[PDB]
């Protein structure tokens, strides 16, 4: 009924949380650190009860940090063999320099 | 989104370092000048030095 | 010999940084643990993301296994096995010139058992430091030994 | 960088994606406003009597 | 909350449910429900008792030179497992794991309690385990080590396992488990309210400690339920009497 | 320490070259080390498959899809998620080759 | 299994016969892994001769 | 449907994944060992609507 | 240099049809981000009733 | 300091309660003590219920 | 000389990256415009009723 | 309100950044300047909004 | 396929796809270079025979 | 057995080499017949006049 009114707000609350997602998402696009964050939230479908399909169950289930774990840690190995053959290509370098002298 | 951004710019920089060597050698006339421009011939022109 | 000073030197920075990333690793470890403790199901994800970023940005130091806790934090697992870190604790890692080989520098850990080591630098392979490592003894003792021998 | 590259594929964000994803909020919100506009304008017609 | 702490509804009238009691806290039933509270403490010292961790290896690792491991026999021993654990006061000690191995087959262990200054790491293998051919670890389960009291601490006492590995084919000697039972004792700020009817509180420890349920109740016929203002029914003889359970429990 | 392995080492499809050229290659092998890896993937109807630390492939994994007599009459009223009902019909399983998925 | 496939008209090698490393006494050298009875790995190498 | 937008950002994704291709054909160029790399496009999936 | 320059033929960047193409697709992201223009004018005039 | 030195001198005292909801505000961005609210807990930063 | 080069083929500045950066920042300034005034807009579209 | 926050609060980094490399681009030439880079983090996000 | 190319134009091999830390990358004397872990290291020696 | 042909593996019996008689078709077959023709016939005549 008048909770239509409340109903709506809450769909005005999931487009509030959505938007400060989507924010968040924008304004650390670029910080060395950051994955997307994608808003979650529910529907009033088919689960059991006394009232039938009335606008029960739309509300916001919260937000995901969408990151490979798997691939990441995989990576920060990878980053480990990288440092170590970098490293001690540079200090071949130098030596290098002066025999190119 | 980084990954458009660094594609384009190393492809930038990369062409840069080879124009950059190309540069060195044209300069410099020496197509040769240590073991990262000749590991192995160079040896060789120790000796007839 | 200034190129080996200046290795020495460089180790002995190293040594600090990673105590830093340490320190810092265990403090954000705290912060998780209590905030996902007060949280219900909380998800902190910048916190996640700045404290799982520090610690990759510490493997490059040392390769590293970021060992976990059972929901909250971690404990530090070097790439041989050794491990130092308690929740939001962090050890201390120091700087010392050697008594092994007098003239080097190179860090020293402890176990809190009884003592302190001076690192046997055969563990010495993890990327960034054990890079440094290798060249020392394959690169620079070989080229430093065979121009002495020639002189 | 080919692992970057793939873990950033999924984590990274893209300006565009985010600006559409922004526009249809647009739509979403405005729609719900309708809604309780509707829903004001009846509740206050049923009081009329 | 009230400045009792205990739960209640905006006139005072109490929020009653089911206790948690014991240690660990258990709901229960056989009790009758009463008001719950949030005792502002800390969490029980939760000493170690038991222990395990998973030991998947190579059994082809010649004598290493400097057998026996004591103390510093870096060239004595071939893999470092460590398992924390806390004295039956609550204290924190940690353990230490060392592996040391000439037995094609087989595996051996030294250990030492490497928060103890008092006690000194024993000079010997504390146990030796066993794997069979087809890639599987058999026997070896077991080791203690009693946590060995420094600051008048009761010393803690636990029981040490290794089962089930897998063999590693060759060379790549490998360790991935982490088990014990226990924890320090910390302070509580944490308080939720679940779905199932329970309330559990978080400590400094970084671990739990629940103490709540709610129970609800349930009627032959609800016309009977009358309300005595401020949303509270008396619960008439026209309706039947209580029939209790908690959410999931059926009908509830 | 292990079992020393026995095996039959067969030849097949070998040929003789009048006029040809010489080589060795092919292999077929029938055993694997334990595995210890996370890598899997999943495709096109609910089957997993994935790539093993045996450097090589496996498949085990499916996932299984319901439907009913009537689609409409299901619960209808909650939660983003269905019941089944009488009138709908209770469930028929299957997973998505048999026209009804 | 494995499969080789050869040209007929060679001059079968003088040795008598082969030996491990003897090069004129194998052609190709072709390779089979294998596992034991509850997957322990193994690798085993081969010579083939006219 | 969202499909007014959705027809849009399928093709923007599509055109700017291609362009990233085309470029790599083109940042390479000069290098030896590199082949040229040319790109696939096609329908996107049948969420068909009725028909 | 016969063969290599056959397999460049093949393999080796041609540079103009490329070049034809980095245009050509451009025209096809502005087609895209223009037409989003017009699926927001249509529900605009929705909204706006 | 102006002399190439540092010092520390300063720590603030917290205050958690019983029955935050039921703290008696002043108004002017102000609350006090009460029985309904508890009796105050005192802390420092961070420190456990802070 | 040489320790020089290495000294500033670390430190010193480019040309390349700071321009990059000058349109990767312009860019963000203008998105981050973007949400200012359609948050502004949506708000104000609610605050109508 | 925190929506237009984080509008502004990025567009202060993006200010900030600009400015850095304003900076360092006109600082360039100059010998003994050494390159400056601009770093960014997030707030003190903090929970009592569920 | 590069460096194998090049690997080639030093001493001659066989190239052909596949795996297992191996190749179809024989070489001068039907002996094979690439299989696993070893990869095989040849030597400069004194020369029984000269 | 100089040469390799096109061929329907009628699995329940086996491959069976289609003759190659029949594919006068542009990719495939033309290839096919500039083997058959062209290289076949012109190794023929060099070698003739060798």
């Amino acid at each position: 009924m008048s909770s239509l009114i409340n109903h709506a707000m809450s769909g005005l609350n999931a487009a509030q949380a959505a938007l400060n997602t989507v924010s968040n998402n924008i304004n650390n696009y670029n910080v060395a650190g950051y994955t997307r964050q994608t808003t979650i939230l529910a529907q009033a479908n088919s689960t059991l009860g006394a009232g039938g399909w009335i606008g029960n169950g739309v509300y916001v289930s919260g937000v995901q940090r969408e990151y490979d774990a798997f691939i990441t840690n995989q990576l920060r190995g990878a980053q480990n063999q990288s440092s170590g053959l970098t490293t001690r290509y540079e200090q071949m370098s130098k030596i290098d320099n002066l025999l190119a002298d | 989104t980084q990954m458009m951004y660094e594609q384009n710019m190393s492809g930038i920089t990369n062409s840069q370092a080879e124009w950059m060597k190309l540069g060195e050698q044209m300069s410099t006339g020496k197509r040769v000048t240590n073991p990262s421009d000749d590991p192995i011939a160079a040896s060789q022109a120790v000796v007839l030095s | 010999r200034d190129q080996d000073k200046q290795v020495n030197i460089a180790i002995g920075s190293s040594v600090a940084q990673i105590n830093n990333y340490a320190k810092q690793i265990a403090n954000l470890n705290d912060q998780i643990s209590r905030m996902t403790g007060v949280g219900a199901g909380a998800s902190p994800n910048d916190l996640l993301d700045q404290r799982d970023q520090l610690v990759s940005e510490l493997n490059k130091i040392v390769g590293v296994e970021v060992s976990v806790q059972d929901g909250g934090t971690y404990n530090l697992t070097m790439a041989n096995g050794y491990t130092l870190v308690q929740g939001s604790t962090a050890r201390q890692l120091a700087a010392v010139p050697s008594s092994a080989d007098p003239t080097r520098t190179t860090v020293a850990y402890v176990d809190e058992a009884a003592g302190n080591i001076e690192i046997p630098e055969k563990l010495l392979n993890t990327g960034s430091l054990g890079g440094l490592l290798t060249f020392r003894s394959q690169d620079l003792d070989q080229t430093r030994n065979t121009l002495g021998q020639l002189a | 960088k080919q692992l970057y590259k793939q873990q950033q594929s999924v984590s990274g964000v893209n300006l565009d994606e985010e600006y559409g994803n922004l526009q249809r909020y647009q739509q979403y919100y405005l729609a719900n406003a309708q809604v309780l506009q509707t829903a004001n304008a009846l509740f206050d017609a049923l009081l009329n009597i | 909350l009230d400045e009792n702490r205990n739960l209640v509804n905006m006139q005072g009238m109490q929020l009653t449910g089911y206790p948690a009691t014991g240690t660990p806290p258990t709901i229960q039933q056989g009790a009758n429900p009463a008001p719950i509270t949030i005792p502002n403490t800390l969490m029980a010292a939760k000493s170690t008792t038991t222990a395990s961790m998973q030991i998947n290896l190579n059994s082809t690792d010649p004598v290493p030179s400097k057998t026996p491991f004591s103390v510093s026999d870096a060239d004595s021993y071939n893999k470092k497992g460590t398992v924390t654990v806390y004295d039956s006061q609550g204290n924190a000690h940690d353990m230490n794991v060392y592996f040391v191995k000439t037995k094609d087959n087989e595996w051996a262990v030294y250990t030492h309690d490497s928060s103890d200054p008092a006690a000194t790491a024993p000079t010997t293998a504390s146990t030796t385990l066993k794997f069979n051919e087809n890639g599987i670890l058999e026997s070896g389960g077991t080791v203690n080590i009693t946590t060995g009291t420094i600051n008048g601490a009761t010393a803690a006492t636990f029981s040490l396992s290794f089962l089930n590995s897998m063999q590693q084919n060759t060379g790549a000697n490998n360790i991935v488990a982490t088990n014990q039972n226990g924890y320090k004792p910390g302070d509580l700020v944490s308080y939720q309210i679940n779905n199932d009817g329970t309330v559990v509180g978080n400590y400094s420890n970084e671990q739990e400690q629940v103490l709540g349920q709610i129970v609800l109740a349930n009627f032959a016929n609800n016309e009977g339920l009358a309300s005595q203002g401020d949303n509270v029914w008396a619960a008439t003889q026209a309706s039947g009497v209580a029939l209790l359970g908690t959410a999931g429990s059926g009908n509830f």
